[PDB]
């Protein structure tokens, strides 16, 4: 049996994983209370993954909830599916993070680590296989950029073999929530390259580019908007939670798309995403199903293919289908695109087939990309960060906590040694 | 008496041997448990337990669950030893390092201990039929580790592997290649029979002559269960020709180095079809020779024959044989080496193949094809290729180096692949002395 | 300061304690991890013959019970191969005019306990 | 059979007698006035190892209730299971108290403990085979001090091969509420060292921490306070109450769990301690039990276990269950916590399990155990008490009753004699 | 006629005879009352007494209570006679001095009291099963005081220990390594024969055989009983070879001073596995001698065999068991000595072993594998290297010396076990004169 132990940190992350949560205890058939009211035994077969059994079938998310702010957990406490996590995984702290790195990761956050790591520790122990850990946080703004950072930190140097999935909202082209994003976010992903395993970046305009020209939806809010991206981080954790052809856990995907120890930053997707009114003219099969994905407008990160060379490519397909038409579009894909892909990387698409589908389609896929129009998202950031850092503002805070400028200049050397590998795949 | 056991490693390994055990249950008439419903022949795979439960000759392993989970859930969960079916706790994540270095050691003692168990039971154990990939980690590494030791401990057995050969033009993952040619390397000097069974060539199959739109693997994969059926099945009926596994082994290679045989099927027609021809030996036979129905994915105009084992079964008169490969031999465009005229080799089994309810034909003749030919140097010289674009820099090795393989491991595989590269065109070259 | 730290850990009880939902008596059990423990002997702990779960005695017959006679379609593909398990129209294979199995006669049936 | 004499001493000794009798009048199955209503007939076997039968088919707890004040015997007396003790055994005192030891050791407690003497002998001999006494008090404060030293050691010279549990409160380092206090534990220890064969020290913070960190209450109220020390008592005498397998008296875990005639102090844990909210969260199996037992939260000494190696560890468990969880887990925590184990004692834990639990649960475990991190309680005194006494004051009182000023150095040499080989057993 | 008296000192050794007369009453027809419905048979181990009852001949004895009256309550009350179970006062209390200088005393003139009255009734006496612990007091110092008296005054009659050996990576007490230090020391000279069992390999044998993940002493005492019952099967009765307690004792044993040998039971199959197997004498004969269900941790090919005795009961064919027997003797793992070639017994029973409701499944064939090996030399180390560093500052020691217990007898208890293991290194050398 395999399993993976679900890190939520910051705001941000933690209604990431608490959307995550409904999610996947409405595909195992969980009652808001933690009982099991299901339909089909293939549900109850790999439970144990996520939801911890306890006495009279009490399921429980092997989850921990962390914030140095206490109130979003008092949210999550009193959301729908807020009275199944443990008490004791709910972590608080009392003091502010406000939206500091410094004081997410030198202070307060930095005294309560030794709770985070207590608490995930004994969830960690409690069983005999560990395949990793999954943690939602935000790479822009305080405490999840700081809890991710120093968490992460600590459980590589704990745990160093296992696999480490870091959700992160990066920073936004349009808008941008708070004033220190590139301050935050150069020195998270300084430590987020030598730590991490597998790394998804998710856009926040593009999932409002999904909400509005493709979902054509109304009034979206944070609700369904969180849960685009709620599916799009439970498609790719099924092959070991149903019975599955082809099939492809975090381990075999991770190591057949990330070429480089340091390029493993992603590019999610979901995409039998149709709009409610074109949901009826739909005309749901493989071939369609492969021209939504491969079309750049249901893609997670706001980075366009076309700007760049895909290096590698994963479709966790799930449902029940025939697949000569899977592997000859992903053929067909790459014979008629194919300035976009890498020559030295040639037949560059992981494949797997999970049977099990989810609740409201029989077929669904979630689409991975590893590409190198990672590298404009990386460099925007790095000239706003410039463009803040020149004449030394936004920072007197920061060092007053304990820093000095050779972090930060060390930061954005590190972002610039990451602008050297992937443009260099760029141009072979 | 006469028997083999069944060793299947890796989910394609599991899953074309849940098509072989299915075949062979209805082929005996072994009911979906153990039992024997309301005479020698189950001896070749399947034991006697009393009041009829039989027990197959079959170890299922593979290093992560789910796929043997999957078996001991289906309605074949009561006819196998769940102490056969051999599981891991972890995947082997499509990594040769992984299936031969770190993960291999939980798992094969336990593997050789089952296997040796099987072998105390069987009276004469005639050869292993092992059943793997040559493309995911479990398939390819566990497989590479099981070889040296099963070769150091019954050194004297008969060995025959079906593996899937990577795609000629599709493929699914990006170190198949890696895998492909690190496990090729292994098992090229213990080896001693090696069925290749290209994917591609599965799927152009199954979409011309059997006229189907919608087959899975698992109608993929019967294909297969039906080829190494008829393969042993001279070692369980009665015929004319009766055809050995060391007998199939002394014909199909050459040298010491030359162990890959293409096969194909015969008959592969889907029911609604065959009631418009006429199924007669010699266009059994010539089937089999048209380059559009041969189960690896390479032309075998650009290449020659070696030698050729054909196995018929059902109603074959055995003259009628003989005058198909009279005019079969005479044609222009199949070619031969210059050194073994006499290539066709007769088996003659006397009773029809067993019909599963899907897609194949219940056919009265069927012989599967069993060429050793230089077509298949074009498919190795690619997968070197492959190798060398994608080692240029030195991609997608840092897990491997990480998981306890040397880096000049993958050296000494494209040397021994160069070596195996000259080795075919140096045979396949004309004598002129 | 323990005088505040003591009044927002009361907080957070009151919270639960105004807030929390009991799970609603229903012991959903899983059929496929349980194990046991065997009692003593002779004794007089044991041996009183607590009555059983009729449930669970047809529920664990519900889940040994196989895939056809169980889920009426075909849920996996893995479940399409032996569904149709049955044979079809009669094979009537014991005439041995199209049938040519091997059958152990007296000199095999020395030769099966040679060696071993 | 066997019989068990039980001593109170001082209004605390009272108090968690009160509350012994409480619990195990519980789990035997006897109402407040005396009359059996059990369910199992195994409730009442042994009915005879803490209650002398009486005539009418009520039985009688077999206990002294001492005390200098004569206002706690009317405040149990009007508890809850008042109309349960034999009134002789009531002994009270006209006197003052005046939290002193010379006032119970050298004066009236010298007319009052012979009275004791007679009063007790008389259940300490109408037995078959007793093995012998539990004392109940507390070094801080008088009476339980001063009168208990003194009935330990005549008990110990009239009674010379019975075993001698005496439950005692050790001071906090927060709070005590006695400034003579320093001097009343060093010179209770003195007296306890060369007598006492098991002698449990409880310390009130490490108390109050299980209520609010484990058992997580609202307003703990001493009830509570005793309601765990008396659950653990129950739990350390339970073999020989009920039976089951691998049965420990009190002969049995002493000749395994004290090394040396010197080295016989202890700290207990009791560990199925679950919080009203995480109650239906837990998943009750044993080695979920055994992390509770071996933490260091339900340790009821406030020392931390990582400041010193264990001499030696029990473990009593109680209910029906299989021993592969006790005997491979108690392996995996002898290995884990190598360095907190001494490597001159291989396999130094013990054993034992009864099988039926107390009442309301389904398995329970009580922990027993003896390490060198004693000197957090005695250098812990120790400090106090030798900047208690340079300064020579508060000690008027004790050389007015009829203590002098040298034994007071000799009760400090032996105390800080004791940490001597305590020490050097954590160095080896 | 033919019957040999039981004894059962301690919690273990009741707890073992717990199961074991348990399992002979289902292997019999005797009902828990004491009577049977309705030839010879039982007289072995059930004295008829007028009226038609079956009494043991039995002594249950154990310094402490309750644990013997709940054999003095449970459902099997009218079975045994009101005073062959004894029990003293108060517990022993792990300490050998309690089990022997101090209270032994008043319980020692008792016991062998009721022996001799057992004895009494008693025509044709092969000799003693005792069956106790090297662990607590009660297993340690009453056991070597009841064979000190029972040398002293039945000093020609053989002695056969079950013994519960300490476990030695994990054990349950911690004074263990004091108690069977002397308990070993004191016994050796008087214990004819010592079966040796330990805890930790029927915790393996019914995880990774009988699947079950959390068995308890139930489960252990059960197998247990399995072995004394196939142990004593011969004299209960009529087979083809009949071997009894006294050859066992002579053939054994090489040396006045090797007598400790090892137990390893066939088929522990667990019902919903035995219908996989076809459960013959050759791999019933190579699952003994495989080192994974061996009785006790230590590993037979770090060792060599002296001398086995393999007690075929149920349907054996008696050719198989040479067959078997020669199988054996040719592989290169299991080492013998050179010094005996001739180390082998067959003794073959007709009666199938018998299953009470509970693990174990209906078996026809079984076979208790008793060993003397050389292998007891690393248990031996191992459990006196936990000995000389307790005793190197006098740990634990003040109990011995204050309970009457002299203390310098740990000295020549040390001087005894190295000459153990001086006896042990120099009967396992290869000879070269
Ligand atoms: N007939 C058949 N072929 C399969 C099936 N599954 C996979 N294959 C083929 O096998 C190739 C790789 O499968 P494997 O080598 O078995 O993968 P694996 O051994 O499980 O290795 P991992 O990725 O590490 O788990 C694919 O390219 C497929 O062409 C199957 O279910 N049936
Ligand atoms: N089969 C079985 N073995 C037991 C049982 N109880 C104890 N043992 C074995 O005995 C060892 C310790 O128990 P004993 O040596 O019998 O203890 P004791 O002889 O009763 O001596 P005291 O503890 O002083 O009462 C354990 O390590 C076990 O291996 C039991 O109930 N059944
Ligand atoms: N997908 C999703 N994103 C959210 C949700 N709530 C907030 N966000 C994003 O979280 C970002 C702010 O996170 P941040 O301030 O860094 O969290 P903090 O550091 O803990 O304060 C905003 O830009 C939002 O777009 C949600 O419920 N689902
Ligand atoms: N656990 C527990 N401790 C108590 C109780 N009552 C008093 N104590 C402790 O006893 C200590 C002082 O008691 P003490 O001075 O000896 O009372 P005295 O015997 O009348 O002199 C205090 O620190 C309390 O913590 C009780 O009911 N339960």
């Amino acid at each position: 049996m395999r399993e993976i132990v679900h890190l939520q940190a910051g705001q941000c992350g933690n209604q990431i994983g608490a959307k995550f949560w409904e999610v996947i205890s409405d595909e195992h058939g969980i009652d808001p209370t933690g009982t099991y009211h299901g339909d089909s035994d293939l549900q109850l077969e790999r439970i144990n993954v996520y939801y911890n059994e306890a006495t009279g079938g009490k399921y429980v998310p092997r989850a921990v909830l962390v914030d140095l702010e206490p109130g979003t957990m008092d949210s999550v406490r009193s959301g729908p599916f807020g009275q199944i996590f443990r008490p004791d995984n709910f972590v608080f702290g009392q003091s502010g993070a406000g939206n500091n790195w410094a004081k997410g990761h030198y202070t307060e956050g930095a005294e309560l680590v030794d709770s985070v790591l207590d608490v995930v520790r004994k969830e960690a122990e409690s069983c005999d296989c560990l395949q990793g850990f999954q943690l939602t946080h935000s790479l822009g703004g305080g405490t999840g950029s700081g809890m991710g950072t120093l968490l992460i930190s600590k459980i590589r140097e704990e745990y160093p073999d296992r696999i480490m999935n870091t959700f992160s909202v990066v920073p936004s082209p349009k808008v941008s929530d708070t004033v220190v994003e590139p301050y935050n976010a150069t020195l998270s992903v300084h430590q987020l390259v030598e730590n991490t395993d597998e790394t998804y970046c998710i856009d926040n305009e593009a999932l409002y580019d999904i909400c509005f020209r493709t979902l054509k939806l109304t009034t979206p809010t944070y609700g369904d908007l969180n849960h685009l991206v709620s599916a799009t981080m439970s498609g790719v954790t099924t092959c070991l939670r149903f019975p599955g052809q082809l099939n492809a856990d975090l381990r075999k995907l991770a190591v057949n798309m990330v070429p480089f120890p340091r390029l493993h930053f992603f590019m999610p997707g979901f995409a039998p995403l149709t709009s409610r009114g074109s949901q009826q003219y739909r005309a749901l099969t493989v071939p369609e199903l492969t021209q939504q994905m491969f079309d750049a407008k249901n893609m997670m990160a706001a980075c366009d293919p076309r700007h760049g060379r895909y290096l590698t490519v994963a479709a966790v397909f799930r449902g029940r289908m025939s697949m000569k038409e899977v592997d000859e579009q992903m053929l067909n894909v790459q014979n008629k695109n194919s300035s976009y892909f890498v020559e030295w990387i040639p037949n560059n698409v992981k494949t797997a087939v999970c049977d099990i589908p989810p609740r409201g389609l029989k077929m669904s896929a979630t689409f991975i990309g590893n590409s190198t129009a990672i590298q404009e998202l990386f460099k925007r950031i790095s000239e706003q960060f410039t463009a803040m850092f020149r004449r030394k503002a936004f920072l007197h805070w920061y060092t007053g906590e304990g820093m000095d400028e050779m972090e930060f200049t060390e930061a954005e050397s590190n972002m610039n040694d990451l602008g050297n590998p992937v443009v260099t795949r760029g141009a072979c | 008496q006469r028997e083999c056991i069944s060793v299947h490693v890796g989910q394609a390994g599991v899953q074309i041997g849940n098509a072989c055990w299915e075949l062979y249950c209805l082929e005996h008439g072994i009911q979906p448990d153990g039992q024997m419903p309301s005479d020698d022949s189950f001896n070749t795979f399947f034991s006697e337990t009393g009041a009829g439960k039989h027990v197959p000759r079959a170890v299922f392993v593979d290093l992560e669950p789910t796929v043997i989970d999957e078996v001991r859930t289906g309605t074949y969960r009561q006819l196998f030893h769940p102490e056969q079916l051999i599981t891991g706790k972890e995947d082997a994540a499509n990594n040769y390092a992984r299936g031969h270095y770190t993960i291999g050691k939980e798992l094969i003692d336990l593997v050789l201990d089952r296997i040796r168990k099987l072998a105390d039971q069987c009276t004469g154990l005639q050869g292993f039929l092992i059943f793997h990939s040559f493309g995911g980690g479990t398939g390819s590494g566990f497989t590479s580790l099981l070889m040296e030791r099963l070769s150091v401990d019954y050194g004297k057995k008969s060995k025959l592997e079906f593996s899937i050969y990577p795609a000629p033009q599709v493929s699914t993952a990006v170190v198949e290649p890696y895998n492909s040619i690190l496990t090729t390397h292994t098992t090229l000097e213990h080896s001693d029979c090696a069925f290749m069974v290209d994917n591609e060539a599965i799927y152009d199959i199954c979409r011309r002559n059997l006229d189907i739109e919608r087959p899975t693997y698992t109608n993929l994969n019967r294909l297969i269960s039906q080829i190494v059926s008829s393969i042993t099945a001279s070692l369980r009926f009665d015929g004319a020709l009766n055809v050995d596994l060391t007998e199939f082994q002394t014909n199909l290679v050459p040298y010491p180095r030359i162990h890959f045989p293409l096969a194909t099927y015969a008959p592969v027609i889907s029911a609604e079809k065959a009631y418009h021809e006429q199924l007669s030996v010699a266009e059994i036979t010539n089937a089999c020779f048209e380059p559009a129905n041969q189960m690896v994915k390479c032309d075998p105009r650009h290449g020659k024959y070696m030698a050729c084992c054909l196995l018929y079964r059902g109603d074959v008169v055995p003259k009628d044989v003989n005058a198909a490969i009279a005019a079969i031999k005479t044609k222009r465009s199949i070619q031969f080496v210059d050194w073994c005229p006499t290539g066709f080799k007769v088996g003659i089994n006397y009773q029809p193949p067993t019909v599963v309810p899907g897609d194949l034909a219940k056919v009265q003749r069927a012989v599967c094809m069993l060429s050793n030919t230089t077509a298949i140097a074009e498919a190795w010289a690619r997968l070197d290729h492959k190798f060398d674009l994608m080692y240029a820099k030195r991609a997608f090795v840092h897990w491997y180096v990480g998981e306890g393989m040397e880096e000049g491991e993958f050296s000494e595989a494209r040397e021994d692949m160069a070596a195996l590269e000259k080795d075919y065109e140096e045979v396949g070259m004309d004598s002129v002395e | 300061d323990e005088v505040h730290q003591n009044q927002i850990l009361r907080e957070l009880y009151l919270k639960e304690l105004r807030t929390q939902i009991l799970y609603t008596q229903y012991h959903v059990n899983p059929l496929r991890k349980v194990h046991t423990i065997a009692r003593k002997p002779m004794s007089w702990h044991d041996n009183l013959e607590e009555p059983e779960d009729a449930r669970f005695l047809n529920l664990i017959h519900h889940a040994a019970q196989g895939p056809r006679k169980k889920y009426p379609e075909t849920q996996t593909e893995s479940q399409e191969i032996g569904w149709d398990s049955e044979p079809l129209v009669n094979p009537a294979r014991d005439d041995r005019r199209l049938n040519h199995f091997r059958v152990y006669n007296d000199i095999t049936l020395y030769k099966a306990k040679m060696w071993s």
